[PDB]
RNA sequence: CUUGGAUUUACUGAAGACUAACUACUGCGAAAGCAUUUACCAAGGACGUUUUCAUUAAUCAAGAACGAAAGUUAGGGGAUC
RNA sequence: AUAACUGGCUUGUGGCAGUCAAGCGUUCAUAGCGACAUUGCUUUUUGAUUCUUCGAUGUCGGCUCUUCCUAUCAUACCGAAGCAGAAUUCGGUAAGCGUUGGAUUGUUCACCCACUAAUAGGGAACGUGAGCUGGGUUUAGACCGUCGUGAGACAGGUUAGUUU
RNA sequence: GGGUAAACGGCGGGAGUAACUAUGACUCUCUUAAGGUAGCCAAAUGCCUCGUCAUCUAAUUAGUGACGCGCAUGAAUGGAUUAACGAGAUUCCCACUGUCCCUAUCUACUAUCUAGCGAAACCACAGCCAAGGGAACGGGCUUGGCAGAAUCAGCGGGGAAAGAAGACCCUGUUGAGCUUGACUCUAGUUUGACAUUGUGAAAAGUUUUUACUUAUUCAAUGAAGCGGAGCUGGAGGUCAAACUCCACGUUCUAGCAUUAAGCC
RNA sequence: AGUGGGGAAAGGUUCCAUGUCAACAGCAGUUGGACAUGGGUUAGUCGAUCCUAAGAGAUGGGGAAGCUCCGUUUCAACGUGCUUGAUUUUUCAGGCCAACCAUCGAAAGGGAAUCCGGUUAAAAUUCCGGAACUUGGAUAUGGAUUCUUCACGGCAACGUAACUGAAUGUGGAGACGUCGGCGUGAGCCCUGGGAGGAGUUAUCUUUUCUUCUUAACAGCUUAUCACCCUGGAAUUGGUUUAUCCGGAGAUGGGGUCUUAUGGCUGGAAGAGCGCGGUAAUUUUGCCGCGUCCGGUGCGCUUACGACGGUCCUUGAAAAUCCACAGGAAGGAAUAGUUUUCAUGCCAAGUCGUACUCAUAACCGCAGCAGGUCUCCAAGGUUAACAGCCUCUAGUUGAUAGAAUAAUGUAGAUAAGGGAAGUCGGCAAAAUAGAUCCGUAACUUCGGGAUAAGGAUUGGCUCUAAGGAUCGGAACGAUCAACUUAGAACUGGUACGGACAAGGGGAAUCUGACUGUCUAAUUAAAACAUAGCAUUG
RNA sequence: AAUAGGGUGAAGCCAGAGGAAACUCUGGUGGAGGCUCGUAGCGGUUCUGACGUGCAAAUCGAUCGUCGAAUUUGGGUAUAGG
């Protein structure tokens, strides 16, 4: 069955904290603890070790990342900002 | 009165910063002939959590271009840099994520990370999670680059001073609560001894200027003058404005 | 606000917005709405058809998607009103 | 040499009691009262003073227990009435004998509920802490309000605080 | 002169009214600014005060709910709420009971008596009362009552009992902790001048600016490739003759590169 | 989770034997941790010693009047360098390097190597007996290897008795949090048969208790994981208690490896143990028999393994040891090389080692109800390492005797009432385990909650359900653990029968919470805190 | 280096039931948390108990707080009197 209505993974921390604290706290801890698609081995088997740090299980591959996603929004608008400024240095 | 909590952290007695789980100190190589005049490769071989830190380190291995050896580089990892990936750090190296590039090569609004304020002094600008540094542009004549740092502030820098291409890795952690003291108190457990604050108005007299009081408050102004002397300066130092910032800045 | 050089004048730069004139009893979209260029992504109506399937349809309690402006929460920006 | 208890002097003030007799009391000064005045007593109030104690007399109240006073609330016997009876009021001898259970308050004080013959007033170092208790006050912790630039003040409120 | 209150802080006195009565919706003027907004309240903050009304009780200075010209409530000197939590403070109800009416009984260990062992506090001298006077509360003095050895268990009236040169109060030309716009200074810091301190140019009337590098200052490296020139190409359109500029061995890949081959 | 058996700190002879009682052991004393006299601590393998940790601190320098301060490789010309071929010419020839690197800093970190039996009045992983091991050195024989000079085999994972390898380089080990369940082992617990011994025996009891053991070390064998070969997968399959894996090659078939752990054998029955029969003032024994074969598990403790969770927390260093890359140098045929294969020879210094480790060996003036770190851990009941009873072991120590007034201290009970007591329900009482039922306001949706409020519970005799391994089977054979549910009967209606074990509810003030402080009168509303905001 | 035994039952996962879709319901499994009852431990609430010339210059008894982390603790080390 469905166990929580709405806590979700925050359900660990009973009713401390404050709901504003812990429904924002979910949201991060979700996207933290999921696991995500491998850029070089293509499985879901991409799990985060301390933050910024984010191995493939299946691979061995770690690649740098976000705190809680393994890539971020900034990240990903400089990788195209990189490559832009890259294609027309090169031409 | 007494010595202030203020004045008792230079002595650097119990005040000093927990640094034996660190995992060297992130510099980039010192800048050699190959960085000067073309380019050197290196492979990164780790990505590590440094404690204390909230960005991950790379350990990239080069070779030595006079003996033969390897030189392992302590470098903070830009977000998107991974285990085996080439590193490319010179005059002539390429313009992608993780190269170390002088701050002339990149063109405008090239996003760089572990800036050198002066050229060879291994990397002091943007490097925490998340932060960078973006390069507003160039004054060939005089040899200077204009950079905008992650404070807002405006700097100019030697066009030869080198940076990473990207961004630190690990950012966002601040948008996470602590929602703990025990939180807070592994946090600093492995930086310093300055958690948890006793507010000085809860003191006395001896101990703070701001202690005393049949209630507690803080009876003059806490906004202290930059001239004032050391046992003053407890407050808002050389405070332009105090109060809720209203409107932009 | 201004003899501490305001306002005005030329050149240069930076920020955010916004897309004038063209602009119409004209177009598109389910509506709310949509107006600088180009690329990419996936849609769409109409028309044309000696293509195909053959009733698969119309409207719909329950149940859903979208939904101007203002407003709320948290970051960023904060030129003008 | 000097304040904050008791005690001592004093008795303004507090309390209690007289004398006179203009009036009140259907009439009628004096059954019961009694103005304007005036003489006292008491030490159960509070002042005044600063004599004793600062090489310390344990400073609130209650609980417990004994005793004493009488300016008698009740009970005994009586005198007087504006005493028909009933009830009540004034007074005498009288302290032999009793004088309570509770709600609120730390209270002394107070105020209600109820019983009762009656629910009188006081003293004994404002009886009584090597009898207790410790709610209050009055060390050091902490909060508030007002005051102070502040450290802090408040004889204002609040909570916690070793009884040999 | 300007800015700043999630800086310290502050947020008041005054002047009139509605076809019964009551109330007052109805404007300007002063203090160095604004004059207490949203909320909340006799609240841990209200003096008066045991405020007034309701509820709770037989009875409530307690409690709760209201009210609010609030001595002296009020917004990060944070305001108002708030699930959960609390050896926090408080009121009521059920259960429960020796808390009480109102005491009784029982057990062990004491106390008690013995053998052995054996301190201490304290001590002017000592130890019956009543009154008097007296440093105004006597064990001693005066006047009375009285008064008979030696003692044991208890007891807490008295010894203004013991414990401590009152900690409250005042005085002292005695301190100390703390504070500040006290008096007098001071580390630090800031500002100017002189020295360190030299070599040029230009312009203002000695001052301002910028040129040099060797003094001095900062940093790095196991002091590794600096400055100038020259070899090689790519270019300018070459108008003499090759002048100027650029480059001059490493970029799909988590491999390798060390102790010179070769030529003269 | 001891009043048992050891240790760390600290003590220092308190240890053991003999004697002994003046003092001390708040009575006593023939006794003693007292007094007197002697005796007693045996190491190549256990520690120290060595390494580095936080840190401490010389040198070169720079301050400071100076005592000294800074600094730890720093603005330094920093090697008492090594490795060889030697030379006997006691001279040399060179070849490489010199980032870092004084030193001190752990009897709980890191680290070369030992076990069993016996022995003393008192020492033992130290002595005796036997059996091993490490490091350093020396060194010969056997084996191995070479005429294809520096070995072969396997498709491979890789195997082996060996089976060149300098400078220099790259790696690995040293070397690492915590929690959760699962699996395996060991020790312990439980239990069947047999061979002994003891106990009970009015009656019953093929009974109750007890012995039946196996060290380090050597050889062979033994494993989850991981890896290799084959093969080519949807009708997706394999698979854990826990859902992860597979065209980046699953299932299936066949193999390789680590040896953690177990098995067999040697050690080793000759030892130890249990019995029986004898020797003798007797140092000390001698003889005979036996010491065997099983089973069981949500058991306990502990070790390991494969996994999973967690962090804005990611959980030492160094000495030291090995492998690999590289290819210097040197190597045979009538002979060459190597001590990483076997065997053999020698050595291992210094200091500590007794005893206590606590209601008497330490610190609190003391033989003080205080304080002081840690290891091992039986049976029953039970969720339980709690409480209660018991086995092994250890104690029976604390002045005693006689009585049993008051007042105490610790503990009980009480008719009827039930907070009227008191500042105040202070103190006490009441509740309490488990199963089943039932559970409100409010809420941050997580809680509140064991809300509140009810029923049952013993003993006995039964019934049913829940598994494993074999046999080609929806069935047979054998074996096996305690859980749950139902029924009858039964009794002074008792039954979580001792022990153990929440009282609950309606509200207000206040602090959000967990947490913290006034050691020795204040634990709170105070501090902290996450969150928020401001300043440089 | 140390920390019985229970309760509650967060993610993730398996199965069933319902739905056009967007998605919903149920039963298991799992074993989270500065969670909870409660030992050892750490602390020290109340009796304003004992004692108060004590066993003790702070103890004793019951009662109590907390008990898997901001936990408890040995040793080493650092900070020294305005
Ligand atoms: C002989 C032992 C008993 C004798 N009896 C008699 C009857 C009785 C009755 C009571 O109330 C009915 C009672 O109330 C308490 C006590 C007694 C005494 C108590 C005493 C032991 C007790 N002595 C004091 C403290 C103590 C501490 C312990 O550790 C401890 O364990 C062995 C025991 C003790
Ligand atoms: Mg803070
Ligand atoms: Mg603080
Ligand atoms: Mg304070
Ligand atoms: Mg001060
Ligand atoms: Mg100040
Ligand atoms: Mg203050
Ligand atoms: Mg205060
Ligand atoms: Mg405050
Ligand atoms: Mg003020
Ligand atoms: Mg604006
Ligand atoms: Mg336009
Ligand atoms: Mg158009
Ligand atoms: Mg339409
Ligand atoms: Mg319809
Ligand atoms: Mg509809
Ligand atoms: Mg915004
Ligand atoms: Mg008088
Ligand atoms: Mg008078
Ligand atoms: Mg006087
Ligand atoms: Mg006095
Ligand atoms: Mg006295
Ligand atoms: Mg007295
Ligand atoms: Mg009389
Ligand atoms: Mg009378
Ligand atoms: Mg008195
Ligand atoms: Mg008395
Ligand atoms: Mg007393
Ligand atoms: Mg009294
Ligand atoms: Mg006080
Ligand atoms: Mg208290
Ligand atoms: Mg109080
Ligand atoms: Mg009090
Ligand atoms: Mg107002
Ligand atoms: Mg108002
Ligand atoms: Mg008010
Ligand atoms: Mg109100
Ligand atoms: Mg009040
Ligand atoms: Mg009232
Ligand atoms: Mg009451
Ligand atoms: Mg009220
Ligand atoms: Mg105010
Ligand atoms: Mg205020
Ligand atoms: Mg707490
Ligand atoms: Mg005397
Ligand atoms: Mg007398
Ligand atoms: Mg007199
Ligand atoms: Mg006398
Ligand atoms: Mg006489
Ligand atoms: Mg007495
Ligand atoms: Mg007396
Ligand atoms: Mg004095
Ligand atoms: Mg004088
Ligand atoms: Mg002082
Ligand atoms: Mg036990
Ligand atoms: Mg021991
Ligand atoms: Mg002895
Ligand atoms: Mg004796
Ligand atoms: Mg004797
Ligand atoms: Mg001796
Ligand atoms: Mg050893
Ligand atoms: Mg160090
Ligand atoms: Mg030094
Ligand atoms: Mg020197
Ligand atoms: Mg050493
Ligand atoms: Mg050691
Ligand atoms: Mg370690
Ligand atoms: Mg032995
Ligand atoms: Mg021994
Ligand atoms: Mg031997
Ligand atoms: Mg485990
Ligand atoms: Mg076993
Ligand atoms: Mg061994
Ligand atoms: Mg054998
Ligand atoms: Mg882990
Ligand atoms: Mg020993
Ligand atoms: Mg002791
Ligand atoms: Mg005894
Ligand atoms: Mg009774
Ligand atoms: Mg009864
Ligand atoms: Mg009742
Ligand atoms: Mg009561
Ligand atoms: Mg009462
Ligand atoms: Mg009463
Ligand atoms: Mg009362
Ligand atoms: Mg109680
Ligand atoms: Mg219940
Ligand atoms: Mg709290
Ligand atoms: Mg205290
Ligand atoms: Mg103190
Ligand atoms: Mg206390
Ligand atoms: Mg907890
Ligand atoms: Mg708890
Ligand atoms: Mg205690
Ligand atoms: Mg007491
Ligand atoms: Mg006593
Ligand atoms: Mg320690
Ligand atoms: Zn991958």
């Amino acid at each position: 069955t469905k166990r929580t209505k709405k806590v979700g993974i925050t359900g660990k921390f009973g009713v401390r904290y404050g709901s504003s604290l812990r429904r924002q706290t979910k949201k991060l801890e979700v996207q933290q603890h999921a696991k995500y698609d491998c850029s070089f081995c293509g499985k879901r088997t991409v799990q985060r070790g301390a933050t910024g740090i984010w191995n493939c299980k299946s691979c061995k591959k770690t690649v740098a990342g976000g705190a809680y996603t393994v890539s971020t929004a900034a990240a990903a608008t400089v990788r195209s900002t990189i490559r832009r400024l890259r294609e027309l240095a090169e031409a | 009165g007494r010595v202030i909590r203020n004045q008792r952290k230079g002595a650097g007695s119990i005040f000093t910063s927990h640094t034996r789980l660190r995992k060297g100190a992130a510099k980039l190589r010192t800048l050699d002939y190959a960085e000067r005049h073309g380019y050197i490769r290196g492979v990164v071989k780790q990505i590590i959590h440094d404690p204390g830190r909230g960005a991950p380190l790379a350990k990239v291995a080069f070779r030595d271009p006079y003996k033969y050896k390897l030189r392992e580089e302590t470098f903070i990892a830009n977000e998107g840099v991974y285990t085996g990936q080439f590193i490319y750090a010179g005059k002539k190296a390429s313009l992608n994520v993780g190269n170390i590039l002088p701050l002339g090569a990149c063109p405008e609004g090239t996003i760089v990370s572990n800036v050198e304020e002066k050229v060879g002094d291994r990397g002091a600008l943007g490097r925490t999670s998340g932060n960078y540094v973006i390069i507003i542009g160039h004054n060939p004549d005089e040899n200077k680059t204009r950079v905008k740092l992650p404070s807002g502030a405006k700097k100019i820098i030697s066009s030869d001073a080198r940076g990473v291409i990207g961004v630190v890795a690990g950012g966002g952690r601040i948008d996470k609560p602590l929602l703990k003291a025990g939180r807070a108190f592994h946090k600093y457990k492995v930086k310093r001894n300055s958690w948890p604050k006793t507010r000085g108005v809860a003191m006395n007299p001896v101990d703070h200027p701001h202690g005393g009081g049949n209630h507690q408050h803080i009876g003059k102004a806490s906004t202290i003058s930059r001239g004032a002397v050391s046992g003053q300066k407890a407050g808002l130092i050389a405070a332009r404005r105090t109060g809720l910032l209203r409107g932009t800045q």
